[PDB]
Formats: structure tokens, C-alpha cells, sequence
């Protein structure tokens, strides 16, 4: 709304999932903090023993259904405040959707570019797209640059 | 060097009868399953029966 985060959804296969977010504020309260589901229900993963900082990448796997996922699940996110939480904090969300077999053309293009680096250079197509480096602002001329 | 393209065409007649290499599959179906989930009675039950 303001601010709180980026939320991604990383689907590492079949009914196994990952959450990458970065928390801007961090100052006030957290013990043991939350993953919503839904928007109702379904604490996810209530296991960290550790309070997220500022401006940080972190990554807490979790595993869901597709058939959920098919529809919008808003899934968020509950930095608990100590004694009462539920979402009373500062808390935020989304949801996430899925519906297979469209826009194939926008990811192939990434693909094209790997490629023919990953002839040019001699390099293997595994570690030249693992030598880049990818911000959601970087242009592609930078990226070549780097 | 006529010898070396004997050698080439006897192997290429060995690779017409083997064909196209056979890609495996890594992106599969199989999740990472717990080991006492693999090893249920039931789902070798279920798979005999």
C-alpha cells in the first residue's frame, strides 16, 4: 500500500513452492512471524526463530496445491506481533494466479539472449544465465555490460 | 586417410541403428518424497493390485 514488500511466488515443481521477500520497515515487532493463506487461514510456516531486516532478500519454502493456485489464493505475510496476532500488525499480502499455456513469446526472447551468448562466449548455457544479473529496473544494456 | 573414412562410415551405420539419443528427463513428476512415504506397504499394494 505504502510500503512493505515484494512478494514472489517460486514454484520449485509439483506441489512445492518457495517465498523470496524483502521487508522494508523492520523496526518495530516481530516474534516468531507468519505466513497467511488465503487471507483467512492456513498459517504456513510458523517456524523462524529470526526477524526479517531491511532491504534483505530471504527465501521460506512451502508447500500448496495448483489446484488452489488456479484460483486467486491471496497469501500473505504476518510479522506477529509478540503476545496477540493475527493481523493486527503491519501486515500485507497478495494473491497469485496461474492458468497454463499462455503468452509463450515474452519468456523466449530471455532465452534467445542466453543462447546466443552462451555460444558466443564458449560458456555453458547453465553459467552464463547464471552470470547474469537480473534487477527488475536493469536494462539490458547494463546487464550486457556486467 | 581412405581407411579413416571407412572407420567413419562404419560408425555411422552404427549410430543409424542406435538413432536419436534418448533425452533424459530431470523437470519430472517426481517430487522429493519422505523416505517413509516411499516406502509404504500400501503403495506396493495398490501397485500389484
Amino acid at each position: 500500500e505504502k510500503q512493505a514488500d515484494y512478494i514472489d511466488l517460486i514454484p520449485q515443481g509439483g506441489n512445492q513452492f518457495l517465498v523470496n521477500f524483502s521487508v522494508k520497515k523492520t523496526k518495530k515487532d516481530a516474534t516468531h512471524f507468519s505466513i497467511g493463506y488465503n487471507k483467512s487461514f492456513n498459517n504456513l510456516a510458523d517456524k523462524n526463530g529470526f526477524v526479517p531486516l531491511a532491504g534483505e532478500h530471504y527465501s521460506i519454502p512451502v508447500t500448496l496445491d495448483a489446484k488452489i493456485l488456479e484460483k486467486k489464493t491471496k497469501i500473505g505475510i504476518t510479522r506477529k506481533k509478540p503476545e496477540p496476532a493475527s493481523d493486527e500488525n503491519h501486515y500485507t499480502s497478495a494473491t497469485f494466479t496461474i492458468h497454463p499455456n499462455a503468452e509463450p513469446g515474452i519468456w523466449l526472447l530471455r532465452l534467445n539472449k542466453t543462447l546466443r551468448l552462451a555460444k558466443v562466449s564458449g560458456m555453458t548455457p547453465h553459467e552464463t544465465q547464471h552470470a547474469l544479473i537480473h534487477v527488475r529496473n536493469d536494462s539490458s544494456e547494463y546487464e550486457l555490460r556486467r | 586417410r581412405d581407411t579413416l573414412n571407412e572407420a567413419k562410415m562404419w560408425y555411422m551405420q552404427a549410430l543409424g541403428l542406435l538413432g536419436d539419443k534418448p533425452v533424459s528427463i530431470f523437470s519430472n513428476g517426481w517430487e522429493n518424497p519422505s523416505l517413509s512415504n516411499a516406502a509404504d506397504k500400501t503403495q506396493a499394494k495398490q501397485f500389484h493390485d
